């Protein structure tokens, strides 16, 4: 079982700047099995990602991802407001499709 | 070596340890495109061709078939067609040096796209301007090469990948690299489907008191039909005999 | 670089017959005490070969180029072994690569790759009065190298590589066979006995050495190698050298085989009805008896046409290329 | 496209539920369904996926022989089954896509439900 | 080739005003490709700022240019004794880049 | 980040020299290297330019043919050598460090060293 560990839990601390969210698993994501999410308070998480870096029907390229091997990165090159939302990572790969602890909790 | 600078090796007239390599699994990125990890791998091959550079880490997905980005079309090109593997490890201690290192250089522009092995070493500042560049390195004027600045602590998407690019053709008619092709064991005195350095047959194996000479495999006595081989695992030679059969 | 020889004499090449000499092995089976019949390339008993000398006794180096038939014949009569090689490259400008032989007491090189070898092709070794040794300090041969096809390297050997004069020590068998741009060179050694003299020796030759070419190849090249006590092209001593070259022909043979597996001997049936007979028979010897040997059938001289050609020319035009079909 | 959830479920410690998930035109044939339980004040987990067309229902180990799932192929309607609600049980259970292919092998959750808030009470 | 004057040549004396020395040019110079240095009598000289208006590294942002086109501005907010060296412009553009003839030369 | 040069030299008319501006660990191969003549009484004049790494020297127009750009890669010196002392040829000449990337502010001499003194004798 692929379990995955976000690594800045806290960074953000309502953030003004870019972003550096980070996933790491114990094995490595074959073939770019991930996904990113966007879960806005009181509500349903929201797909960002698929594959490595590719992106979503709505959502602005400015997210964007940038993982191989211990795929790793969402990165928001302009970080918005109303954005703010808890992402969460997803891997296929394996694993019974599990999630991480997610990194934008306040 | 840098990207610009591909190294290119000839792995040119020896048997090649395919299997162990995978067992090593040392390398990130294992993207083969035609070849594939299997059987194939492990079969003759014309010509191997090396070829290393190190490269960004999100440039690794660039360096595949059929795909476009800086390092493809102005370092170097990628083979639409092609039979090879593409192999990316980290290399973040031993090629990350702290305040950075910046021997490892890339050409941002240059004035066309490369051919698949093309190797340009040119050091001609590439003109984007209607003033002539004539040496002095100006407006209009940018160095072609510039270097990447690996540095220790940063991402890995920022850190070094050792890309070593291998080449094999299918063709496979000069079969100068082969594999180890999956020898077996002697199981003599029962009949048995032999197959001693490319003829099938079946037979039973016993000693021999034959002495072929070097340059001989298998023996055919009169009537040509197969007599002795000689199997090249040990060079030991074994006469061919039918085991028992006849009419009830 | 390539510097060609000045000064070299020029003879046309004397002729000699070569008789049971050329005979190799057909194929890597083992064969023990049976008789064999076969068709293959063979050099035909009795053959002429243009025979090239090279005598200090200006100076007679001839080392000329001949053309390369599908099977070649190149037996030598050296002591020393003088001669270093053979360049199979019909172009011999860099067009094509060439499979290129040289000899050298460091190292021995094997190489198929294209290079700018030179005209007339030698290699020369140098020797100094204070100190005794022999090295090669020209490197004619190899030249400026681009993108190469294939790549072979050979294991290192050591030579004497000093010239030599007098009777022939060993003599040295090379058959040469290009087939589907994969050469197989064949190698025997023999003593002898004789100054210039060919003797009359059954010999069998075993394959040395499959290599793949990779191109269609037409010609070859001979590489004779010069010792030296100025400029080195104007004067040199040529030493002993005598090589013959000859040209195989496709014909039915017929094998002994002994116990080890090397060919006991070996007749060609083609030359002598004799012969011919023997191989029918599949024994070297012929009982006495009238024996029906084969067909004889004449060839003709030309070809005639008697079927008379209409001054009118067909309107194959007028169907094809009508307006309305 | 829109996957409309059931409303909150006052189930009493024990009491079985069975949530509603609705699907429009076209959605159960083509893509899977797939059911995360996001614990309140926690993460999501991957309870399991419904093939709607096929009728497999793969669960993962923790669910196991906790709770079924079941869709309905005319009314276009999911559902799923808790066997009875254990303390820990509480939840806001969510639907959400799949692919379940080839050609396209990303088995991301496309659109998500509002969700459904199980509780002791309200 | 590109030709460059400066205007104020010469002041013989320190008053301590303020001085807009400046540097004018044939072609205009292009992205601002000009730098400024500072040239203490009997010593070599020193970068004082570099494109329009871009600081240096140990220098006090008292020097400040304010230039475009043709690049003309280098400007301190006091004149200090000490800080009296000869001034010099240089294009680092493709043309040989041959210096001004320095402002405050003695 | 120090680039201690020559200092004087000593050079009948018509005899050539060489001079020795001595590169820090790093400068060398991030950093160009750049000539200045700075001629007695008079302005800078930007002799040329050395890329050490790829051993680039390129000169203007003037100083064509006169003057010779050499770097060391190993020991990490910079040399210009004279082909002979003509009478105008008396200057300071001086060694300066440039960046030939594009990625990063350069072309312009960041540091400057101490200066060489050519002339009809010390
Ligand atoms: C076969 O393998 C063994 C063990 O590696 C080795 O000792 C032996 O020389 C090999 N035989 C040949 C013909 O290479
Ligand atoms: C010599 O070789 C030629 C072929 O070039 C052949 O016609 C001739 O019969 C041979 N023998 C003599 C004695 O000329
Ligand atoms: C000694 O031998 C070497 C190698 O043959 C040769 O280069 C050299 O000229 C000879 N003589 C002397 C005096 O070294
Ligand atoms: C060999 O390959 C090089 C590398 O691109 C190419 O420039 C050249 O045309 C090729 N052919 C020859 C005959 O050199
Ligand atoms: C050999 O000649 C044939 C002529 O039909 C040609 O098709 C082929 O390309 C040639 N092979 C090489 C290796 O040049
Ligand atoms: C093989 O050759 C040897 C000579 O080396 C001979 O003595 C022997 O009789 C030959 N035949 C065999 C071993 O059958």
């Amino acid at each position: 079982e692929i379990v995955l560990t976000q690594s800045p839990g806290t960074l953000s601390l309502s953030p003004g700047e870019r972003a550096t969210l980070s996933c790491r698993a114990s094995q490595s994501v074959s073939g770019s099995y991930l996904a990113w999410y966007q879960q806005k308070p009181g509500q349903a998480p929201s797909l960002l990602i698929y594959g490595a870096s590719s992106r979503a029907t709505g959502i602005p390229d400015r997210f964007s991802g940038s993982g191989s091997g211990t795929d790793f990165t969402l990165t928001i090159s302009r970080l918005e407001p109303e954005d703010f939302a808890v992402y969460y990572c997803q891997q296929y790969v394996n694993s019974p499709r599990t999630f991480g602890q997610g990194t934008k909790l306040e | 070596a840098s990207v610009y600078a591909w190294n290119r090796k000839r792995i040119s007239n020896c048997v090649a340890d395919y299997s162990v390599l995978y067992n090593s699994a040392s390398f990130s990125t294992f993207k083969c495109y035609g070849v594939s990890p299997t059987k194939l791998n492990d079969l003759c091959f014309t010509n191997v061709y090396a070829d290393s550079f190190v490269i960004r880490g999100d440039e690794v997905r660039q360096i595949a078939p059929g795909q476009t980005g800086k390092i493809a079309d102005y370092n170097y090109k990628l083979p639409d067609d092609f039979t090879g593997c593409v192999i990316a490890w980290n290399s973040n201690n031993l090629d990350s040096k702290v305040g950075g290192n910046y021997n490892y250089l890339y050409r941002l522009f240059r004035k066309s796209n490369l051919k698949p092995f093309e190797r340009d070493i040119s050091t001609e500042i590439y003109q984007a301007g209607s003033t002539p560049c004539n040496g002095v390195e100006g407006f209009n004027c940018y160095f072609p090469l510039q270097s990447y600045g690996f540095q220790p602590t940063n991402g890995v998407g920022y850190q070094p990948y050792r890309v070593v690019v291998l080449s094999f053709e299918l063709l496979h008619a000069p079969a100068t690299v082969c594999g180890p092709k999956k020898s077996t064991n002697l199981v003599k005195n029962k009949c048995v489907n032999f197959n001693f350095n490319g003829l099938t047959g079946t037979g039973v194996l016993t000693e021999s008191n034959k002495k072929f000479l070097p340059f001989q495999q298998f023996g055919r006595d009169i009537a040509d039909t197969t007599d002795a081989v000689r199997d090249p695992q040990t060079l030991e030679i074994l006469d061919i005999t039918p085991c028992s059969f006849g009419g009830v | 670089q390539c510097v060609n020889l000045t000064t070299r004499t020029q003879l046309p090449p004397a002729y000699t017959n070569s008789f049971t000499r050329g005979v190799y092995y057909p194929d890597k089976v083992f064969r023990s005490s049976v008789l064999h019949s076969t068709q293959d390339l063979f050099l035909p008993f009795f053959s002429n070969v243009t025979w090239f000398h090279a005598i200090h006794v200006t100076k007679r180096f001839d080392n000329p180029v001949l053309p390369f038939n599908d099977g070649v014949y190149f037996a030598s009569t050296e002591k020393s072994n003088i001669i270093r090689g053979w360049i199979f490259g019909t172009t011999l400008d860099s067009k094509t690569q060439s499979l290129l032989i040289v000899n050298n007491a460091t190292n021995v090189v094997i190489k198929v790759c294209e290079f700018q070898f030179c005209n007339d092709p030698f290699l020369g070794v140098y020797y100094h009065k204070n100190n005794k040794s022999w090295m090669e300090s020209e490197f004619r041969v190899y030249s400026s190298a681009n993108n190469c096809t294939f790549e072979y390297v050979s294991q290192p050997f050591l030579m004497d590589l000093e010239g030599k004069q007098g009777n022939f020590k060993n003599l040295r068998e090379f058959v040469f066979k290009n087939i589907d741009g994969y050469f197989k060179i064949y190698s025997k050694h023999t003593p002898i006995n004789l100054v210039r003299d060919l003797p009359q020796g059954f010999s069998a030759l075993e394959p040395l050495v499959d290599l793949p070419i990779g191109i269609n190849i037409t010609r070859f090249q001979t590489l004779l190698a010069l010792h030296r006590s100025g400029d080195s092209s104007s004067g040199w001593t040529a030493g002993a050298a005598a090589y013959y070259v000859g040209y195989l022909q496709p014909r039915t043979f017929l094998l002994k085989y002994n116990e080890n597996g090397t060919i006991t001997d070996a007749v060609d049936c083609a030359l002598d009805p004799l012969s011919e007979t023997k191989c029918t028979l599949k024994s070297f010897t012929v009982e006495k008896g009238i024996y029906q040997t084969s067909n004889f059938r004449v060839q003709p001289t030309e070809s005639i046409v008697r079927f008379p050609n209409i001054a009118n020319l067909c309107p194959f035009g007028e169907v094809f290329n009508a307006t309305r079909f | 496209v829109q996957l409309v959830q059931s409303g909150a479920e006052v189930k009493k410690p024990g009491s079985s539920v069975k949530v509603s998930c609705k699907a429009s035109g076209g959605t159960f044939n083509t893509y899977a369904i797939n059911w995360v339980r996001q614990a309140p004040g926690q993460g999501l987990e991957w309870m399991g996926r419904i093939i709607p067309m096929f009728g497999i229902a793969n669960y993962a180990q923790k669910f196991q022989g906790t709770v079924t799932f079941t869709a309905d192929k005319s009314t276009s309607t999911a559902y799923m089954e808790l066997s009875s609600l254990r303390y820990e049980d509480t939840a806001v259970y969510y639907c959400a896509r799949s692919a379940y292919y080839s050609e396209s092998s990303g088995y991301y959750l496309d659109y998500w439900g509002q969700g459904t808030l199980v509780t002791v009470s309200s």
